[PDB]
């Protein structure tokens, strides 16, 4: 899990500062708070 | 059928739909840009081309 | 009878079994000649189905076939499954840990439609393990079995509910079809309808019969006299199909828009597509019967069809009108009612054949996928189905299957019985079942149903109670899948020899009768009122004229297990229940006499059990010998069985084979040849046949406590013998390699003598707790060389010694004599994992003895630990001078309800010292049925007794009458059973009589030298440093917050504080204690938890500032 956000997180750098269309960078937001919603409760919301 | 407020509104509300699956939102989301054709790539690539090159006269 | 070496047992049995009890096996080996196609199923199924003649693979493959590409010019099919030979037998599979298996081989057609061209490549499919002639499959050298499963089959079930409100009845339907989306037709709270589609609560049936291509008259029509769904049509407030069909597609697919075809082709790929809704081929003709859409036609079409989701409607909306019976137009009648879920007409039996089936079923489905992936990506005429084909998926689906699966288990064989009811078991949890947690109280209990097919007393008693059972004795599986069971039709009175198998279902239209009935051998009953079993397993009284059917046979409806207690009607069910559970687990003896009181049961369970050697041609004996024996047929050829000598159990007992034939004796087909572990005559032997006192003596034998002679122990009467085995393996390592040699730093010389040069202990040598094993030196690599290590090393000369010796040691307690050792290497030339050079196996046995703990058991319910073994001085013995050996309590046995026992008992001493029934003036009026050849019996003579056809009451008490002295002019026992005894220890004798009598007594896999455990200071886990737990591990007993609620209701802090911190987890505090207690100084103060500090941190982690204030 850790490991999920990190590499989400250093995906959302890279695209924050290459400069990418709002929709991948909002798909790459939302991957980050789904992966730290997992990373403090797995399966609390949608499937585990 | 089709016309008449019955299909319509009812494709809005479809689309409208709170897409629980993160996939399945993803997915909802890229079924909304038409797909291209050459001419079309050919002429964004012709405006890139112009983009590009306004970017280097301004530097 | 009816055995070519089957001794002599007389039986109390009254009426004859019409027919022999099938081959218990047959539940294993039939769905296996299944799944293969083997020629003996082919004609098997050739008088008992033959309109398709075709195996599981052989369904898979045409199922799967064809297979093509999106164009449709191009495709690939398989045909003719075709095994090999298998690629080494039994024995050297299970010796090098390699699974017993056969090469694959099937058939692909490779067509072309744009212009036509064939391939047929004959590719190698895979490694397809085999299953031996004992129904058990070999995986790297382990011994596993698979058991069968309990599901509910897939197709319609209508219920009823009671809505608690106003009392209104309403009616539900759950049609639940493998591999699909369910739909859940109901009444609602109010008139209308609930048509909920893949778990969506709106729409009733206004817009699916409107979706499928009808419109208001087709429904009105239909439907005129169900004033609900006339309600529920007018308030439809649709109208269009197209409209029905993108309301539909709301609940259905929400999130993308709809079009005017894609809800249409959207309903039919959902439930009338037979990839995305295929009910198996049990679900439909489960349909079929239910709704009586097709009776004599062929099974093909497994998707569900629009007809059959018409009269679902029509059968529940009748059925919430309370009519009986449905005519649906262009079919039979069929009568109206709630469809019960635990009835076994509606609980399929996934047997092997089933489950390997399904896993190649998903096997196959990934090939198909990858192979429609890869038929487009390369050029047409370019493309070869090897090419097409990558087998990886279904070998890896079946190594996925036999392991780390929990419905294909560790063979449970610790004694014949053992191994015989581990395979024939019916299980209910897995993939597709129900967990213990989702079990409910009503699937746990016993339907009517269960008679005859599953034994309502062979269950486990710990949580897995009822959910997992035994198979029948006289019980058959379907060729469908639903389980069967004989019974003789009777006819106006005339009892039939002709045997005609019913399944569940098939019982309620019929009335079969009681198994032991007044037959006159005319057919016909002498009373008319005969007990009887009714439609809804009711047992009434009724005339006998218009009774059907009747049992084949008494214990019909018990498993083997149980059908090996005598005097099985005289005892509770649920003593009768753990008796037939300490059956499964008593141990292998050194001598395993015959028992003189049982159940002819005992014969053919040996028999069938495949682990006694039966001669499979006749012939003559040509030579015998402790390893094998030399059997000369008649036509010229001879036959050698290599005898099985001492080999570990999957439980860690011994499987010895004594041959019990001569040099010269002439042996028929199908008679025993030599006997397994407990066998004696090839017949079962799982105990010991000991004199019994009932009397409770001097409270050792207290609280179902169990006394035992001196006598025992000496004679090595209850005795086994005990092997474990001990892998211990060299690998490659980054510093080096680790050699199995003798160069064993820092050791002494007397533990160094009983080791070869090779490094391993001699074979034959005595072992114990602690002594090495084997002398597997590893490089150490580095470390803190401490500087005392150097002024120690200065003092003596000591090398430093540049290896690690992590030897292999043997494990506390536990000691005997070495039975062989077994060692691979890669110079070898061996399969050896990647990784590993030399693996050695080494084998350790000891006679374990008999002492304090142990646990011994009958086979009625009694069990209990040795309470003591006293000399043979102090045993109450009678006026013969003979000591009894075991002495139970007499209080348990009549407030625990298990009075058979004593029967047994009684029995028992009859058939030991002999008797005779005067036959001077007539016969006597109690034997009168009792049957020839049993009114003369020598010393010690073995009888018989069916469980529920057995010796009665009368019976016994006349055989006790007359019981014969053996030598001397002694009638120890009365007429009432009890018999005079003196006492051992003061010398007069015992007031009052007590029963005496030969019992028959087993000793259990629970022996005290396995359960006895204790640590002063082990290893700890990673995470907290509690101490592990288990044997295995060193261990440490878990002090649970229950017993933490007892130590704080005593008052008692500073045992807690102790028992908390400092024993278990403060590390600065336990190595504190230590040091205080070895030096002899006062214990310090306890510190603080180490998991407390975990669980600080971990909540920290949580985004929780939590600190801790001094003040």
């Amino acid at each position: 899990l850790y490991r999920r956000v990190i590499n989400r997180n250093n995906r959302l750098k890279r695209l924050i500062d290459l400069g990418a269309p709002e929709i991948i960078v909002n798909n790459e937001k939302r991957m980050l708070q789904e992966s730290v919603d997992a990373l403090f409760d797995n399966g609390r919301r949608g499937r585990p | 059928e089709d016309e008449s407020e019955a299909l319509r509104q009812a494709r809005k509300d479809a689309e409208l739909t709170a897409s629980a699956d993160s996939v399945r939102a993803y997915l909802k989301q890229i079924g909304k840009v038409a797909l291209l054709n050459a001419e079309e790539e050919v002429e964004l690539a012709k405006r890139i081309e112009a983009g590009l090159y306004a970017t280097q006269l301004m530097t | 009878n009816s055995v070519p070496g089957a001794p002599n047992r007389v039986s109390f049995a009254k009426l004859r079994e019409p027919l022999e009890v099938p081959g218990l096996l047959d539940v294993q080996t039939d769905s296996f000649e299944w799944l293969i196609g083997s020629p003996r199923w082919r004609e098997s199924a050739a008088e008992r189905g033959d309109v398709n003649p075709v195996g599981g693979l052989e369904e898979v493959l045409y199922e799967l076939s064809p297979i093509e590409d999106f164009s449709g010019s191009m495709s690939l099919s398989f045909s003719d499954p075709r095994f090999d030979d298998v690629k080494a037998p039994v024995d050297e599979c299970k010796d090098k840990d390699m699974t017993y298996a056969a090469p694959l081989f099937v058939t692909a057609e490779f067509i072309n439609n744009n212009t036509g061209e064939i391939k047929s490549q004959t590719v190698f499919m895979g490694d397809f393990p085999m299953m031996t002639e004992k129904g058990t499959f070999i995986i790297n050298g382990t011994e596993r079995v698979v058991v069968s499963q309990l599901v509910r089959s897939p197709g319609v079930y209508f219920d009823e509910t009671i809505d608690k409100s106003t009392d209104k009845t309403l009616h539900s339907v759950k049609v639940i079809p493998s591999r699909g989306a369910w739909l859940e037709f109901d009444v609602d709270k109010r008139d209308t309808v609930g048509v909920r589609i893949d778990r969506k609560r709106r729409q009733p049936v206004t817009v699916l019969l409107k979706a499928l291509g009808w419109t208001s008259e087709q429904i009105v029509e239909r439907f005129g006299f169900s004033e609900i769904m006339r309600s529920t049509l007018e308030k439809d407030n649709t109208v269009g199909t197209d409209e029905a069909l993108l309301d539909i597609y709301r609940k259905l697919r929400p999130g993308e828009p709809p079009t005017k075809e894609s809800a249409q082709t959207l309903l039919e790929n959902l439930f009338f597509k037979e990839k995305r809704y295929d009910l198996a081929r049990v679900g439909r003709y489960k349909v079929n019967k239910k709704l009586g859409l097709h009776v004599g036609e062929p099974i093909t079409s497994s998707t569900l069809t629009e007809e059959d989701v018409v009269a679902t409607i029509e059968y529940l909306v009748r059925l919430h009108e309370g009519q009986t019976t449905m005519t649906v137009p262009g079919g039979v009648e069929v009568p109206v009612e709630t469809d019960d879920i635990d009835h076994f007409g509606n609980r399929r039996l996934r047997t092997v054949g089933e489950l390997i089936q399904n896993q190649i079923r998903v096997g196959m489905s990934r090939m198909e996928r990858v192979v429609r992936e890869r038929m487009t990506t390369q050029d047409v005429e370019a493309i070869t189905p090897q090419t097409l084909i990558n087998i990886r998926p279904v070998v890896a689906a079946i190594k996925e299957f036999f392991g780390t699966s929990q419905l294909s288990q560790f063979m449970d064989q610790n004694n014949p019985l053992s191994g015989l009811t581990h395979k024939r078991r019916l299980s209910a949890l897995g993939p597709g079942g129900l967990s213990r947690e989702r079990a409910g109280l009503e699937v746990r209990d016993v339907h009517p149903s269960h008679y005859g097919r599953m034994c309502p007393i062979e269950t486990p008693e710990g949580p897995n109670i009822g959910l997992i059972g035994s198979l029948s004795v006289y019980a058959r599986v379907n060729p469908f899948g639903f389980i069967e069971t004989p019974y003789r039709k009777v006819v106006d009175g005339v009892v039939s020899d002709e045997i005609v198998y019913l399944t569940a279902d098939e019982e309620d239209r019929h009335v079969v009768a009681q198994a032991n009935s007044p037959i006159d051998a005319d057919g016909r009953f002498v009373e008319p009122r005969v007990l009887v079993r009714r439609k809804a397993g009711e047992v009434e009284y009724v005339p006998s004229s218009e009774v059907d059917y009747m049992d084949v046979s008494p214990r019909q409806m018990v498993s083997v297990a149980t059908a090996m207690i005598p005097f099985l009607e005289h005892d509770d069910a649920n003593r009768a229940l753990m008796g037939a559970n300490m059956q499964r687990q008593a141990v292998p003896l050194v001598r395993s006499e015959a028992p003189l009181v049982g159940t002819g049961m005992e014969l053919r369970a040996a028999i069938d059990a495949g682990d006694v050697v039966v001669a499979e041609e006749s012939g003559v004996i040509e030579e015998v010998s402790a390893d094998y024996i030399t059997v000369m047929h008649d036509n010229g050829t001879r036959r050698t069985y290599r005898m099985r000598k001492f080999a570990r159990s999957n439980h860690g007992t011994c499987a010895n084979q004594c041959p019990i034939v001569d040099a010269g004796d002439r042996v028929e087909a199908g008679q025993v040849i030599a006997d397994g572990p407990c066998t004696d005559d090839g017949e079962m032997a799982l105990g010991k046949n000991l004199l019994v006192a009932i009397m409770p003596w001097e409270g050792h034998n207290y609280e179902d406590a169990i006394i035992l002679s001196n006598r025992l122990v000496e004679e090595d009467v209850l005795t086994s013998i005990h092997i474990e085995e001990h892998e211990i393996d060299a690998r490659d390592t980054k510093l080096g390699a680790e050699e199995i040699t003798r160069d064993i730093p820092n050791i002494s010389d007397e533990v160094l003598a009983d080791l070869d040069e090779r490094g391993i202990v001699r074979i034959g040598a005595e072992v114990r707790d602690g002594d090495i094993l084997v002398g597997k030196v590893t490089p150490k690599g580095e470390t803190e060389l401490t500087p005392e290590e150097r002024l120690l090393r200065a003092i003596f000369g000591e090398k430093a010694r540049e290896v690690r010796d992590t030897s292999l040691k043997v494990p506390h307690g536990e000691s005997g004599k070495v039975i062989g050792i077994r060692v691979f290497s890669r110079e070898d030339e061996d399969e050896l994992p990647a990784g590993v050079n030399e693996l050695v196996r080494v084998y350790v046995a000891q006679k374990r003895k008999i002492s304090d703990g142990d646990k011994l058991a009958g086979r009625h319910g009694n069990k209990g630990v040795i309470g003591k073994i006293l000399p043979v001085e102090d045993m109450p013995f009678l006026a013969d001078g003979t000591p009894v050996d075991i002495i139970l309590n007499t209080h348990g046995v009549p407030r625990r309800m298990n009075i058979g026992q004593i029967l047994e008992t009684h029995l028992g001493w009859c058939a030991h010292s002999g008797w005779k029934v005067d036959a001077a003036k007539g016969v006597p009026d109690w034997a009168a049925r009792l049957p020839d050849e049993l009114l003369e019996a020598q010393p010690n003579a073995i009888v018989s007794t069916p469980v529920f056809d057995g010796a009665q009451e009368a019976e016994l008490q006349g055989l006790l009458s007359c019981t014969l002295p053996n030598r001397d002019g002694d009638v120890l026992v009365d007429a009432d059973g009890k018999a005079m005894l003196f006492d051992g220890r003061s010398g007069e004798p015992f007031p009052y009589p007590v029963t005496v009598g030969y019992m028959y007594i087993m000793k259990l896999h629970h022996l005290v030298d396995d359960k006895i455990h204790a640590r002063s200071t082990g290893p700890y886990s990673m995470i907290t440093q509690q101490p592990l737990g288990g044997k295995a591990q060193f261990g440490g007993q878990r002090f649970g917050e229950m017993e933490c609620w007892a130590m704080q209701a005593y008052g008692a802090a500073y045992t807690l504080q102790e028992l908390l911190t400092i024993k278990s987890d403060d590390t600065v505090g336990r190595v504190k204690v230590y040091e205080a207690i070895v030096k002899g100084e006062n214990i310090p103060e306890p510190g603080i938890p180490e998991s407390f500090k975990v669980l600080l941190k971990e909540l920290q982690s949580l985004c929780l500032n939590v600190e801790v204030l001094s003040s």
